């Protein structure tokens, strides 16, 4: 946990040799949780000369290196829902050295998009389309007998939205070889004020789908040996992580709301 | 300036800093002129109302100084002791309302959290504010604000050992704070200890030390604050003051002015300082212990006439009793002067180093109840309960001079700890025995023989007592000891009249009536007790008398209280 | 060393010199055959009793060298704390009594002056060494006596303000006497704090300073004192030891070798405050923990592994911690202070004018409350009951097991302003531990047993025995909860109900939370018998915890004769 956005790049040796996925899977277990520490110096490095997103980004550091760690990408499909909590994944898919560049003209955009990488599976921005699109690839690659995995990540602000209880819906009706991970960090933008926030396994495992959590989102060994178990499992599956808006950064864990969003930092 | 302004001064610069925003939009030009309207304005409005005078004119400068520079409220200003602080008022949207300073309703005698957003932390006693302005900054720094941390002390409040605490701990978290030192080479009476000599020559503890600078000098405190204001870690600033700047009677007589009034019977104070020279004068083992009060405890003619056997220790309580216990051990007779509400931070050195080692040091507790204009930070509300607790304590309630010359004596002579408390001010006058004899421990002086009501009064409410049995015809009792406790008499009223009224200048939770009520409990007595003292909360500031009227402690509260329960 | 003897050691030359005087009479040559002697004893002995253990080796040399230098008891040798004073003790006319350390009627854990002539100063709390000495060096001046005045204290004792106030008032009064820093790097803990990282000040506040030397050299040793025990004016000698010194597993573990048990349950409160404190710093971002260098006491151990940027250890350093803890609130932090009862006297002042009289929200855990066991009087928890009550604002809680101290740390935690929670050393009755973060209502007792004619008010760990009496008795209990607000209607309604109210608690009687319910009766014309069951007002020797609590009366054995006396 740091108190201060670093004004200079940080040394961060294991993840500049964790370039992509594929590079990523060859370190050992061992060094995810050191990995996950230089990932998140990084992106409060690079996210203070940028601007941008910021907390939601900081929750999803370690879940978003124990997916890329246990699942096959690019060629296993993952959705990232809304997508302004995929500064991590970008770093970890051949974009670290272009995050300089992002949401300024001709750079990154802000959100995951297909156009500019083959990492990104769908344009988000509007939330809630994450577990629709995910259906729909699982779908497809079932038909033409491609056999890879489809992952939605979900927030609970997300999850509240009508075309994601329809998209949980349809894949129990077809039994789609899936998996939902609901990222429940208890927050939107705002505080998540509504039922289903209230309620956050049984409506899950009611509406088809078999539940496992809620698993601690920051506890790297948790995660991958999780992760591991479902992705051998098939049929709808649904992942509760419980994280932390801000996590690692003190701001912004005493002021989520504030720490959405952050303006370039001026010297 | 010679004479104290007696109509109100014009001040047309001063009107338009009526807040630090305001202030900080005036131009360094027109600061110095500044500085000469408030410091008038401030002689003005002080000889209006009484208080503190000295020590504020010497921060005039930096007073100025300090909200032009930083962004107050928002950037953290904490000062120390807090009595120097009119000039902060002055300019944070309080000017018009000095009028009313240190009067019932009206400004408090000090910096006071629910008094204005531009005061950061309540103060009274001394050496707290590197301490809370570490905790500022620490909550600051992992909130991601911006905000600075500043700090003034004076060299006096820096003798402290909670002071050291503060310096040390901040060093070591590298916390993003200025700690200003206030020096003027003064406390109350001139500084005394190893510090204050350091200080005249000329930081290692993890400290960038800048300084010494004029504490006077705008230009150069504007500028050397402003280069500080960015500077990172724990940063040290040596600022040179001369107490009572711009007032030529204050300059000359730092100590007379350091409080100044407004526009018969001695002092207990007086009572206890002659005693102590009486005492001196017939057993060379007595010592004489100060915390940096010589002449708000009155041992003025004492240091004079045994400067050997004083011993101002700065603003030390601590290491006050702790002295004083080693003292003990050699078989002298140290005896500690130290108000009520400055005793509860020697409180662990009295329980530890002299009560469990059954010591024979005295403990003269003045400023014992209500103070009066001061207000809650300074009250001596609460030594009856957290003495009376303690093994081997014997605790004394004089009711006027010539009982506190006695039981001093009787605390001087046992052999153990003793302490004897007593108020601020003046007494009933009445005549004092020029001997030095003890009287019995534990025994209570029937004051008034009557009838179906018993008043047993603990200090100095004695005379409000005897007026109300005068209408209700009660017995009244001048108890004296409140440990040990006059059991046998207690016993004898219990069984003789139908109701029990305790009386204490100290809170009733764990007061002097709570003794009588665990011993009525332990032998199955009874009569019915009612405990008059004073309540559960922090007494607003006010005249003495408002307060204790307030509190029920006169003769038509206590009256009122006793016919109610009758 | 690598093993502790279990079998008394041959020490011929230490049996020659069971006091100083004895001492004195060897050859320089002899003293480092001594020294070594010296090391096997204590660990022998300290292996049969138990007790403090590293610090004392690192004093071994620096002990007999004061001894044969100095004209002990003549001249004056205080020892800071005295956890390292038992080379002193058994070169001191005690080595024979060793056997007795720390047990009933034996030797008590710290020097004592009413234990022995060879003590000056009855320590125990720390920093009080320099303060005592000077005294004393005072005295002797004014009284014509030419004896010498020496104080050894650690270098986590130098922490403390009061250290620091006494240097500067010796400085002032340019007394003769000798300061000796003890410099091993360590407290209890590491040694963290602005001095630890200096160890000249001392040169520029009035003294003369010599070092660092070796404390380890006794032929340095030697000479060094000799020259400067006829110096004049305040002399300060730095000198370097390590903890351990000698015994191979210290050295290497100085933290579990501060002190160990003699030679061959549910969790300890301070474990259940420890996990606490965790379990709500992860659902709140604002807590901030505050120890002074009692991280392993107090245990937040765990705390500051997972939380260090939220973790402040002030050493020893009381004072501090409480204004800084108010500092934090003002800026709308949480600070958890946990402190001692014995040791929160030392920060009464900063509590009150601080904390409460401006409503700071400040939780207070509060440990080692009531009796300590065989550390003694000098930290027993006796008062912080009776001085914490009669100050306005305070919620004063008192728990009576481990579910319970959960339960009100919550319950002080989300009250917004002073709240303390007091428990004592040691484990509890084991009683099933609610997972969740829930507080109860305020000023609420709860009804345990429902009974008859005599009713059982419990504040605190008393409670399981009381349940035992009332039981034996057809009692009611009521486990009360809280001092401060007092549950004033259930007193009321069982002192209408009931021939005997009996008030039970691990505090001083006098002031204490049977006292609040005894001004609640009387305020109200209640007068129903009242039975007062607490500390009583002495100061109880040292024994084992259950000893000390019989003495007391606070057994059901002695509750129930109590209670029945009275009836
Ligand atoms: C910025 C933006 O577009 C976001 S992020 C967000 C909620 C994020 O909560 P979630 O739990 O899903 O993820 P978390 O940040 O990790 O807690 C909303 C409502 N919005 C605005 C918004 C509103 N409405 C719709 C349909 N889409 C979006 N993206
Ligand atoms: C009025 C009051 O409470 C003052 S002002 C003062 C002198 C402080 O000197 P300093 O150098 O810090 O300030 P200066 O006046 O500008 O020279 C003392 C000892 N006191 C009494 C006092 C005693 N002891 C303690 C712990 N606190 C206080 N406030
Ligand atoms: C057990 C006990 O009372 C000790 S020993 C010790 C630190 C000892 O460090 P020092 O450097 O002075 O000596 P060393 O062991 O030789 O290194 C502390 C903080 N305590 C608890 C403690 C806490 N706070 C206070 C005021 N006094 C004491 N005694
Ligand atoms: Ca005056
Ligand atoms: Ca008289
Ligand atoms: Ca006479
Ligand atoms: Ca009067
Ligand atoms: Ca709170
Ligand atoms: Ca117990
Ligand atoms: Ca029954
Ligand atoms: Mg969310
Ligand atoms: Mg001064
Ligand atoms: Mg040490
Ligand atoms: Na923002
Ligand atoms: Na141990």
């Amino acid at each position: 946990t740091l108190h201060e956005i670093p004004r200079e790049r940080p040394a961060t040796p294991l993840l500049d040799r964790a370039s992509s996925p594929a590079e990523l899977r060859r370190l050992g277990e061992a060094d995810l949780e050191t990995l996950a520490d230089e990932l998140r110096q990084y992106l409060l490095y690079t996210v203070g000369q940028t601007g941008g997103h910021f907390g939601a980004g900081l929750g999803v550091v370690e879940l978003t290196i124990a997916l890329h760690y246990v699942f096959d990408t690019p060629d296993d499909r993952l959705v990232w829902d809304v997508g302004h909590q995929a500064y991590p994944h970008k770093i970890l898919t051949e974009r670290r050295e272009l995050m300089g560049t992002l949401r300024q003209k001709n750079g990154l955009a802000a959100f995951p998009r297909r156009a500019e990488s083959e990492y990104d599976t769908f344009g988000v921005g509007h939330s809630s389309t994450s577990i629709s699109a995910a259906l729909g690839m699982a779908i497809a690659a079932r038909l033409q007998g491609k056999e890879r995995k489809s992952v939605a990540v979900i927030g609970d602000g997300a999850l509240t939205a009508g075309m994601a209880f329809e998209a949980l819906n349809h894949a129990s009706e077809v039994d789609a070889d899936m998996l939902v991970i609901l990222n429940d960090n208890d927050m939107s933008i705002s505080h998540n004020v509504g039922g289903l926030s209230n309620y956050l396994g049984t409506l899950f495992e009611e509406l088809g789908w078999n539940y496992i959590g809620p698993i601690d989102g920051h506890d790297l060994p948790t995660l991958v040996a999780t992760l591991r178990n479902m992705r051998d499992m098939k049929g709808p599956q649904f992942l509760h992580v419980v994280t932390k808006k801000g996590k690692g950064f003190a701001p912004a864990e005493l002021d989520p709301i504030g720490y959405h969003a952050i303006t370039k930092l001026e010297a | 300036l010679h004479e104290i302004p007696r109509e109100r001064p014009a001040t047309p610069l001063l009107d338009r800093a009526s807040s630090p925003a305001e202030l900080r939009r005036l131009g360094e030009a027109d600061l110095e002129t500044l500085a000469d309207e408030l410091r008038q304005y401030l002689l003005y409005t002080v000889g209006q109302t009484g208080g503190h005078f000295g020590a504020g004119l010497g921060v005039v400068e930096l007073t100025i100084a300090l909200h032009y520079v930083f962004d107050t409220p928002d950037d953290r200003l904490v000062w120390d002791v807090g009595h120097q602080a009119y000039p902060h008022k002055i300019l944070t949207e309080r000017r018009e309302l000095m009028g009313t300073l240190r009067q019932k309703n009206g400004l408090a005698a000090f910096p006071r959290r629910a008094e204005s957003e531009y005061d950061t932390f309540g103060v009274g006693h001394s050496s707290t504010s590197i301490s809370a302005a570490l905790g500022m900054a620490i909550a600051a720094r992992l909130q991601g604000k911006e905000r600075k941390s500043v700090a003034v002390i004076g060299d006096g409040a820096l003798t402290a050992g909670m002071a050291f605490e503060a310096l040390n701990h901040a060093s070591e978290v590298d916390a993003d704070m200025l700690v200003i030192l206030n020096d003027n080479d003064m406390s109350i009476s001139h500084n005394v200890g190893g510090l204050s000599n350091y200080l005249a020559k000329i930081e290692e503890l993890g400290w960038n030390y800048i300084g010494p600078i004029d504490g006077h000098d705008l230009p150069t405190l504007v500028a050397t604050l402003r280069n500080m204001r960015d500077m990172k870690g724990p940063q040290f600033l040596h600022v040179v003051t001369k107490k009572g700047k711009g007032f030529a009677p204050a300059e000359l007589d730092p100590i007379g002015y350091h409080a100044i009034t407004k526009l018969g019977g001695p002092k207990y104070s007086s009572v206890f300082g002659q005693w102590l020279c009486d005492m001196a004068a017939q057993d060379a083992r007595l010592l004489g212990i100060t915390p940096a009060m010589k002449e708000g405890s009155d041992l003025v003619a004492f240091s004079e006439r045994y400067p050997e056997r004083y011993f101002d220790v700065a603003i030390a309580e601590q290491h006050a009793v702790t002295l004083a216990a080693g003292m003990a051990c050699e078989g002298m007779k140290p005896v500690v002067a130290i108000y009520s509400t400055f005793l509860q931070r020697a409180y662990d050195q009295l329980i530890h180093d002299v009560a469990v080692q059954h010591l024979d040091v005295l403990f003269a507790i003045d400023r014992a109840g209500l103070v009066g204009e001061d207000g809650p930070t300074h009250a001596g509300s609460f030594d009856i309960s957290y003495l009376r607790c303690i093994p081997g304590m014997l605790v004394m309630t004089p009711s006027d001079e010539d009982e506190l010359r006695k039981l001093l004596t009787t605390g001087y002579l046992f052999d153990g700890p003793a302490a004897v408390r007593y108020p601020r001010g003046s007494g009933p006058n009445h005549p004092i025995d020029p001997d030095l004899q003890p009287v019995e421990i534990g025994k209570g002086v029937v004051r008034r023989r009557g009838g179906r009501v018993a008043l047993l009064v603990f200090g100095v409410q004695l005379a409000e007592a005897m007026k109300v049995a005068e209408s209700l015809d009660a017995t009244v009792v001048d108890m004296r000891f409140v440990k040990p406790l006059d059991e046998a008499l207690v016993r004898e009223l219990a069984g003789s009249h139908e109701l029990l009224v305790t009386i204490e200048e100290n809170a009733v939770m764990g007061g002097a009536g709570s003794a009588v009520g665990e011993f009525l409990a332990s032998e199955g007595l009874e009569v019915p007790l009612l405990q008059l003292g004073l309540p559960d909360y922090y007494v607003e500031h006010a005249k003495p008398s408002e307060m204790l009227a307030e509190c029920g402690l006169d003769a038509a509260g206590i009256e009122k209280a006793v016919r109610q329960r009758l």
